C-alpha cells in the first residue's frame, strides 16, 4: 500500500514513495490584487432594521463570516434536552451608556457577562449549567458634522486581559466580571504593590489592548470603526466561538467587546466635549442544559 | 537479514526532518473536531489583513496609541511631505511591528505587492486633497511634491472619500527581497502630500488626525521561515 | 438526539495490558571469582509475582491466555573507582524450563546452552527482546487455583501428602540464569537487568473483584492495610 | 547491501511500541483454546456491572460491612438529605472503589452517562416515597428537598418497587472529564431526600437499611490508559 | 504478502501496511441507556418445578449465560471411556441447614467439596481420577412479611480464600475441604500465632470477600439477592469451569459458594430472632474418568 | 543530587514556539516529541562511568507521582515509558490530539470555579484563565543505572 | 538511503533465531546424497522403538545385565505384587534411561499413551497366569491384586503368548504432564501380579527371568526442548 | 521472489514472508495406537528355506526395510567395472560355533571381518581395492522344551567398541579384526596397565553394550530375540551401510554383530549345561573395485 506523490523539481539537472508503518495516524509524517485570499478574516459585512423578538433597531460585520447557529446533532455533546428561550431570551438589551471625552482611553466589556443581569436571558444563564448564544451588537455614538473622532470597536474570542500584580492570573472573578458596567483600558501599566489588600484586577494599557499585542494589530479581530464623519453606528455578528460546542456561561466569557478611541474627539473650539455611546446586546441562537437551583456568583 | 549499509546523515537528529514515529500512546479515541469559525490555512492570509501603521513614531508618541495618529491642519499649502515611509516591510521600524511586518519577520524572503490605505478622521465640514506617492528606489528619496509626483502616484479627495487605498506595485531587480535592511533590495519610497490644502469653514477644528493602515495583496509570498527578533527569553 | 461517535479501542482487553511492565530486577557481578561477596550469575523463578502492578492487572480475571513478549534493560556501573577499568561486557540469558540442569558456577558445562534457549546481549545495545508463544500445559493460564497439588491420603503421616494451598504446576515455566560472560576486570562490575513483560494476542475469562488491600506473598493472603477506605460524611457532598 | 538512514528514534525502548521480536521457543505447539464461559472482551464490560457503594464510610463503618448499608426510619418528614454524592465516579471515596472506579482509575479520560441504582431491605409492611436527585454542577450543592427537586430527580415508591433506578445523562462542557478531582470538570451532585416518609404499622422494625449501586452505561468509554494509585509496592 | 490496514485519523493536516517476518505467530506484533453491552457478565435469568433424578424443587441465575454441558469430542483430554452416572449422581442433595442470626457475618463452602459425601456422586468421585459437573445451587430462606434482611448469594470460580498466619498459603487440606458444613466469614483478620501447633485455617474477612477484595464488588461474579420482603430462594445454575476440560475433583474446587448478610437480619422488637438458610446442590452433566481404587482423603 | 525530574509538560516555558502557537486562539494537532539527551562529568577523580540509561515516564494527571527514584511508580506497567541508550540517536515519539475538548485552548478567558454568594473570600477562589483543558501530565526523567563512584 | 528505525532486540544473538548469513565458502560443490537407510524424520520415531526397562535396580543388579531380568517362581499364589512402577517416564528412575526416557528428557512437556511389553523367559513347560495392572493417580498406590484388579489391568497367559503388550492410555488432567517428578501431573501406577501361579512340571527350572520393553505410541509428542540432565562436561 | 508461507497460529487475539538473500542455499534461513510411526525403524519382518549360491538354510528382520541392493549407476563414485563373483563369493559361510553357558557374557563380530578367510569371497575381498556387500546373518541356538534362556541379536552399523587404556582409540588392527572367532563381552572393565607391552584391545562391556550405551537400548538397532521356549533360529537381512556407495573392506567394517545373553541359560537342575550358538553369514550382491595384487594384512 504505497503512496507515490509527485515533488515539485526546483533545480534541474520525480516521484517520491511513502509507506505508514504504524497504526497510528499520530505516527505518520507530515504530507503536505484587493481581492482577499482570507474573505473571512477581514470583516467580512452583511452583504436598514434589525428585528430581535420585540425589539427594533433602525456597517455590519459578520465576524468570520459565520452567522450565529444552533448545535448541530452531530456535534451535540451533552445528552440532555436543550432550553431554547427564543424570543424571551433572544432580544435586544440596552447597557448603560459610557461617556467619550477628549481624554478617554478605551471601554471593554465581556459576553455572556454584559448580559448576566438582563431579563430572562440572565435567569436562562444562571439556572442552567450550559449556555451557548451568538450575539448582535450595536454600537451607537452620533455627533455634528463639525465633531471630529473615530471609534475602533473589536470583538475579540478569548479576550483575555492583563492583571495589575507581580502575582501571575491573580484578576479575581468579581473584578473579571464587572457586568453592564464593563471597565476601562488605562494609558499606562501601574503596579499593584498593596501586598494586605491587593485590588486583585486587570490593568489593560490601550496601546497594548490589555494583553501585551500592539493595539494596531487590533483589527486583525472582528471589527467595525465608527468614523463621526461618516457613520454612527456599528454593527457586529458574532457566532458562538469556542473549543467546545457549550460551556459554562458562569466560568467562560466567550467573546469581549473593545471600544479605543482611534481618533481623538474633538470639536469646534470647546475643549470641554462630551458624546455618549450606547451599546445593545442581543443574544442569538440562544441553547441551555443541565437545568437545577439558580446560580448566585459571590460579587464585590 | 536483508544486507543494508548506513549511508552518511544516520543517526542525525534535523529539526526540520519529516519522519515516522512510534505512537506513546495506541488506539487513543481522538476528540473529533467541531466546526469553529475562523479557521487560518496559511500565514499569508493574516498578512493580507489591513493593520494600524505606527507613523508618528517621535519622541513622546512611540509607545502610546498618538504613535497611529498623523496630523493633518488647515494651513497655506505647502511642498513638504506630511510622512515619509521606506519600503522595508520588515526592518523597516513604522512596517516591522505591523501584522504584516511580524508575519515577514519569520522569513527571509519576500515578495509581492502592499496595499497602504488612509483613513481621514476629520469633521465632515473639513475638504482637502492630498497626494500619496510612492518612488522605486535608485534616485534621491523624494523631498517635495515636485519629485514625488514624477513616480508613481494617487490623488485623494478627503472631502470627497475618507479613506483612500494606494497599492504599491512589486517592482524589483530581484525575485524576491530580504526581510533585513539590505541596500541591493531596497525598495522604494513612499510620501503623503497636501495638493490643495485642507479647507474647515468656521467653527470646526483646524487640526485633524489621519490613520495608516497597511496590508499584503493576493500575490504576496515569503520563503525561509526562521526566527524572529521581535522575541527574546532571558535566562 | 446526539450523534454518539466514541469508541472503546483503548479499553479493549488488548489495549489494556499492551504495555511493558517491570518484573523482574536481577542483579549481577562481573568480578574475581575469589571474592565472595559477588554474585556471578543470578536465577529468577519466571513469575509476574515479584511486583504488584501488572498482577493486580491481570487478576482482575480468573483465566487468561496469550503471548509474551519480553524486553531486557542492562544497566551497569563501576563499584569502585581505583584498580582500573573494564571493556564492554556481554550477558548470557539462559532459559532453563522445569527439568534442565541448574548452573551451579558462574562457567560450569550448562552455559554451552545445546538446547536451552540463550540470549547473548552486548552492553550498549537497544534493549534485548523475544516473543513466547502461550505456554501453558492447561488450555488457559490460571491466576488463581483453588485447590491443592496433593491430596494426603488417610493413614501416611502429616509429613506426607502436604502441598501449598493453591500451588500447582500450572504456573511452572522455569527460570532465568544471567551471567557476565567476559573474564573479570581488574575492577568489580555490577549490572542489573530488568524484565518487561508484555502480554499480547490476549484473552481473558471470569472477572473478579481487583485487590484492595496490600499484596501478601503468592497468594491471596492479606495482613497490613487491611483499612483501604477513607472516612467521609453521609451527607457530606 | 540497501543504502539506508537512522532516523531519530533508533535504537529506544517504548514500552507502549508494537513491534515484531524472534520466538524464543520456536515450532511450539501450542495448547489449543476450549470453550471457557465468562470470556471478557473489553473493560467496559466490567465497568458496566452494578456493585454496591460503600456510601456510609462513617469512622465506625468504614472498612466493615456496614458501610453498605443507609439507614432509614419511621419519622416524621424531613427535607434534610438522606445521602450525598459527588459525581466524581474516580476520585470520589465512596465511588472511587467500587468495580466502575477502580476501571477508571487506570485511565484519566472519562465520559458517559452513569446508572445508579437502590436496593430497599426492609419488611414488606414498610411503605414511603423518596426523591432522587442529581443536579449538574454550577449552583450551590442541594442542601434540601426545594432546592434537589429543581434537577433531574425520580420519585421511589419503596412500597411498590424494592430497587429505584436513576440514569445520570452525560451532561457536560468537555468531552470528556479527568479522572481526578477537578473544578473545571466537576460532575455535579446527587442526593436522596424523603418525598414522603417511610410508614410501618406496629409489630414491625422501624429502621432499615438501603443498598447502593453504580455501574455504567453502554455509551460509556475512557482514554488514556495510566497507572493506578489503589496500589503500591513498597521496596 | 504484505497487509494494507486503515488507520483511525484523528487530527487532519491513511493506510498502513505490516509484514510478518518471521514463522512463529508469537513473533507478530498486536494487530488491535440500560442494555448491557456483556449480557453474559450481568447474572442472566433463565429467561416453577426444577426436576433432577428422582428430586423436585418448588431468581434464577445462569453464570456467565452458560448452561452445564458435557464434554465435546473435540476437547477431550483423556482417552478412556467417560463414566457418566446421570440420575444416580446428577440430583438435589440438601446440606445441613445453617442458622442466619443478626450476628452472623456469612458463609462459604466449596463445589464439588460440598458433595463428596453425598450418595453415589461421592463415591463416583472418590473412585475416578478425573471428574466434571456443573451445578444447580438452590439457597432457601423463608421468613415473615415483617421481617427485613437481604442476603448476597456468590458463585465464585477459584475462590481462593486467604490464611490465617504469616507463612503464605498455609492453610491444608484438611482446613480447606470442611465438606457440606463449609465455614463462615469472620469480621475482622485474627493471625493466627500459635507456631508449635499452627491451626492453619482460613480467615476470610466478610468486608474484604474473603480474599483481599472489597466485598461490594463481589457481584461481578454470578450472584443473586435473596431480599426477604419479595423472594424466598435463590437459584445458580453454574456451568463447569476451568482451565481444563477435567480435572481432578478430590485436588481443585471449581467453584465457591458465599452467602454475606448484605442487609443485617431484624424482626419486630426480638433481638433474639433466628432463621435458617438451607443449600440444595444438584450437580448436572456429571462426567468421570480413570476408576481405579477409592481415594480415601485424610480427615481432621 | 537529584536523581529523578518531573516536569510539568507545557510550551510556555520558552517563548519562541510559545509566540507562534498564540498567533490563534485555537489549535488542533498531533504532537511529535523529540530528546536530546547529553551528560557530562562533574569532578575528574573518583573514577569513571559506564554507559548510562534514562528512564522517561509520562505520568498522566492522577496516575501516581514517584517520590524516590527508585520506588515502585517505575515499574510503568501502565504509563508509557520511554528508555534511552546514551549516545543512541536521539529519542522520538508521537501523541495523537489528547484535548478533552475539541482544540487546544491557547486562551480561556474564564475561570475553573465560580465562588458563590455566602462562601467565605477563600473558598471558589481560582487562577484567572487556568483549566485543565491544559492539564496533559508531567514527564519524570531518571538514570536507571546505580551510581558510579563520580 | 532508505530511512529506518532500529527496534530494540536489534544487535541481540538469540541462539534460537532463524535468520541468513553470508556463505564462507562460496559456489562449493556439494557431494549429493545417496540412499542410505534408516533415515529419521522426527524424534518420536526413536521414541516409539521399544527398548529393555531396567526393572530391577536393586544394590546388587544396577549396572549389570541383571537389573534386566525380574525373576518369577512356582511359589504357591498369593497377591503381592511383582513389581511396581511410577508412570513417570522421564523421571523415574526406572523408565529414565530408556531410549524414551532419553528423548523425553531432552523436552519440557510430554503427552500419549505408552506401550508396556513383557516377555516370558522360561521354559516351554512352564504356565502360568499374569495380571497387568496400571492405576490412575489420585488414590493410594496398589499395594495387593484386590487393589489393582480395580483400575485398568490385563491378564497375560505365559503358557499361551511368550509377549504380552498393554497400553496405559493417556488419562490426565493437563493437555501435556511435566518430565520431572511433579505431584499436579504425577502419571498414575503400574504393577504385576500372579492371577494364578507359574506351574512347571517336573524336571525344569522353577524360577524364570521375564523382561519388560516400553515405547511410546503414535500419538504421543513432546514440548519445549531442552537440554538433559543425563550428561555433564566436568571443566 | 518473495516466499509467502503461512504461520499456525496459537493464542489468538497469518502469513510470513521470506525472501533468500545470498546465492548459496546454505546461507538460507531453515523453512521447517500399536502402528509405528517409523515401520522400518522397529525391525520389519520378511513379510521357510534360503538358497544362496549351493548353500541352503531350513524370525527373519530385514534390517531398515531395506533389502540388499547393488550400486545405482546414478551413485557410482568410482569408474572402473565393477567385479561381481556372484554365486562364487554369495553364499553361506558357517563361522566356528561358539558355546553358551550360564557364565557367558555375549559375543561379538565385524563384517566383512568374520568373512575374510571365506572361500573365493575373502580372495575378492583382498585382491580389490574397493568392496560392497550386504549380509545374511543366520543365528542358530536349539535346545528343548525343558530349557530357558534368551539371545538378543543385535546388527549395528558402525559397532564401535571401546578400548581398554588411558590412551584415547588405542586399540590396534589386529585384535580389532579377529576374524571368524570374534570376541566376547565382559562384565566389568578392566583398565590395561601394562605400559611396556599394551594388549591394545577391546572392553566391551556387556552392560554397557561396549561402547558406553545402556544394553536395554540395543533394541534401537536391528535386532532378533531367540527366545528358547518359542523359536531355534534368527534371520537378519542386512542392506549396505555406510557414508560412502562403496569403500574399503579391509579397512572399514560396515557391521557389528553383537548377541547378548538377555537371559540366562538354564537346564532341569544341572547348574553345568552349554549349548551352541551357530552363525551363518551369506554376502548379497557383492561387488568389488580396483583390482590389483593381494593384500596381506599383519597378523598376531
Ligand atoms: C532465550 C533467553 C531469553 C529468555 C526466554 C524466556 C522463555 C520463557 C518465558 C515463558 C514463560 C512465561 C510464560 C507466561 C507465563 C505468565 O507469567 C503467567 N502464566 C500468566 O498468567
Ligand atoms: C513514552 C514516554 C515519553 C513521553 C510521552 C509523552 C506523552 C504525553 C505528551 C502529550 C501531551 C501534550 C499534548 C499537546 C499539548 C500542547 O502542549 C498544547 N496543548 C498545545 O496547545
Amino acid at each position: 500500500g504505497a503512496q507515490v506523490s509527485s515533488q515539485k523539481v526546483g533545480a534541474h539537472e520525480i516521484n517520491y514513495t511513502t509507506i505508514n508503518y504504524y497504526r497510528d495516524s499520530a505516527s505518520n509524517a507530515a504530507s503536505k490584487d484587493f481581492a482577499q485570499d482570507p474573505s473571512k478574516f477581514t470583516e467580512p459585512v452583511k452583504d436598514m432594521q434589525l428585528t430581535l423578538g420585540n425589539s427594533t433597531i433602525t456597517n455590519s460585520v459578520v465576524a468570520y463570516g459565520r452567522w450565529p447557529e444552533y448545535i448541530k446533532d452531530s456535534e451535540a455533546n451533552p445528552v440532555d434536552q436543550p432550553t431554547e428561550p427564543a424570543v424571551a431570551a433572544c432580544r435586544f438589551y440596552t447597557l448603560d451608556t459610557v461617556t467619550w471625552r477628549k481624554e478617554s482611553r478605551g471601554w471593554w466589556w465581556k459576553l455572556p457577562d454584559a448580559l448576566k443581569d438582563m431579563g430572562l436571558f440572565g435567569q436562562n444563564m444562571f439556572y442552567h449549567y450550559l449556555g451557548r448564544a451568538g450575539y448582535t451588537v450595536h454600537v451607537q455614538c452620533n455627533a455634528s458634522k463639525f465633531h471630529q473622532g473615530a471609534l475602533g470597536v473589536f470583538a475579540v474570542p478569548e479576550m483575555c486581559l492583563a492583571g495589575d500584580s507581580t502575582t501571575h492570573m491573580f484578576t479575581k472573578y468579581e473584578n473579571a466580571n464587572p457586568g453592564e458596567k464593563g471597565g476601562e483600558f488605562k494609558g499606562s501599566f501601574t503596579l499593584d504593590t498593596n501586598a494586605t489588600n491587593p485590588a486583585r484586577n486587570f490593568c489593560p494599557v490601550d496601546y497594548l489592548f490589555g494583553s501585551g499585542v500592539l493595539a494596531g494589530n487590533a483589527f486583525v479581530y472582528p471589527h467595525q470603526i465608527i468614523n463621526l464623519r461618516t457613520n454612527n453606528c456599528a454593527t457586529l455578528v458574532l457566532p458562538y466561538v469556542n473549543s467546545l460546542s457549550i460551556d459554562s456561561m458562569t466560568k467562560h466569557n466567550n467573546w469581549g467587546i473593545a471600544i479605543l478611541p482611534l481618533a481623538p474627539l474633538d470639536f469646534a473650539t470647546e475643549s470641554s466635549t462630551e458624546i455618549p455611546i450606547t451599546l445593545t446586546i442581543a443574544p442569538m441562537c440562544c441553547e441551555f442544559n443541565g437545568l437545577r437551583n439558580i446560580t448566585v456568583p459571590r460579587t464585590q | 537479514g536483508l544486507p543494508v549499509l548506513n549511508t552518511p546523515g544516520s543517526n542525525q537528529y534535523l529539526t526540520a526532518d519529516n519522519y515516522q514515529s512510534p505512537c506513546a500512546i495506541p488506539e487513543f479515541d481522538v476528540t473529533p473536531p467541531i466546526d469553529i469559525p475562523g479557521e487560518v490555512r496559511n500565514m499569508m492570509e493574516l498578512a493580507e489583513i489591513d493593520t494600524m501603521i505606527p507613523l508618528n513614531l517621535t519622541n513622546q508618541r512611540k509607545n502610546t496609541m498618538d504613535m497611529y495618529r498623523v496630523e493633518l491642519n488647515d494651513a497655506a499649502h505647502s511642498d513638504t511631505p506630511i510622512l515619509c515611509l521606506s519600503l522595508s516591510p520588515a526592518s523597516d521600524p513604522r512596517l516591522a511591528h505591523t501584522m504584516l511586518g511580524e508575519i515577514l519577520n519569520y522569513y527571509t524572503h519576500w515578495a509581492g505587492s502592499l496595499k497602504f490605505t488612509f483613513l481621514f478622521c476629520g469633521s465632515m465640514m473639513a475638504t482637502g486633497k492630498l497626494l500619496v506617492s510612492y518612488a522605486p528606489p535608485g534616485a534621491e528619496a523624494p523631498k517635495s511634491r515636485k519629485e514625488a509626483m514624477l513616480g508613481t502616484h494617487v490623488i485623494w479627495d478627503i472631502g470627497l472619500q475618507s479613506s483612500c487605498t494606494m497599492v504599491v506595485p512589486w517592482i524589483s531587480n530581484t525575485t524576491y527581497r530580504l526581510t533585513i535592511n539590505d541596500s541591493f533590495t531596497e525598495g522604494g519610497y513612499i510620501s503623503m502630500f497636501y495638493q490643495t490644502r485642507v479647507v474647515v469653514p468656521l467653527s470646526t477644528p483646524r487640526k485633524m488626525d489621519i490613520l495608516g493602515f497597511v496590508s499584503a495583496c493576493n500575490d504576496f509570498s515569503v520563503r525561509l521561515l526562521r526566527d524572529t527578533t521581535h522575541i527574546s527569553q532571558e535566562a | 438526539h446526539v450523534i454518539q461517535k466514541r469508541t472503546r479501542s483503548e479499553s479493549t482487553v488488548e489495549s489494556f495490558f499492551a504495555r511493558g511492565a517491570c518484573v523482574a530486577i536481577i542483579e549481577v557481578d562481573n568480578d574475581a571469582p575469589t571474592k565472595r561477596a559477588s554474585k556471578l550469575f543470578s536465577i529468577w523463578k519466571i513469575t509476574y509475582k515479584d511486583t504488584v502492578q501488572l498482577r493486580r492487572k491481570l487478576e482482575f480475571f480468573t483465566y487468561s491466555r496469550f503471548d509474551m513478549e519480553l524486553t531486557f534493560v542492562v544497566t551497569s556501573n563501576y563499584t569502585d573507582a581505583n584498580n582500573g577499568h573494564a571493556l564492554n561486557q556481554v550477558y548470557q540469558i539462559m532459559y532453563i524450563p522445569p527439568g534442565a540442569p541448574i548452573p551451579g558456577k558462574w562457567n560450569d558445562y550448562t552455559w554451552q546452552t545445546s538446547s536451552n534457549p540463550s540470549l547473548f546481549y552486548t552492553y550498549g545495545a537497544p534493549p534485548a527482546r523475544i516473543s513466547v508463544p502461550y505456554v501453558g500445559i492447561a488450555n488457559a493460564y490460571s491466576h488463581f487455583y483453588d485447590g491443592f497439588a496433593k491430596v494426603p491420603l488417610a493413614g501416611q503421616a502429616s509429613t506426607e501428602g502436604d502441598s501449598l494451598y493453591g500451588a500447582a504446576s500450572l504456573n511452572d515455566f522455569g527460570s532465568l540464569a544471567v551471567r557476565v560472560v567476559n573474564d573479570h576486570n581488574p575492577t568489580k562490575l555490577t549490572s542489573k537487568i530488568r524484565v518487561y513483560m508484555k502480554p499480547k494476542h490476549v484473552r481473558v475469562w471470569c472477572p473478579r473483584p481487583p485487590r484492595a488491600v496490600p499484596y501478601y506473598g503468592p497468594g491471596v493472603d492479606y495482613k497490613d492495610g487491611l483499612a483501604p477506605l477513607p472516612e467521609k460524611g453521609l451527607t457530606t457532598y
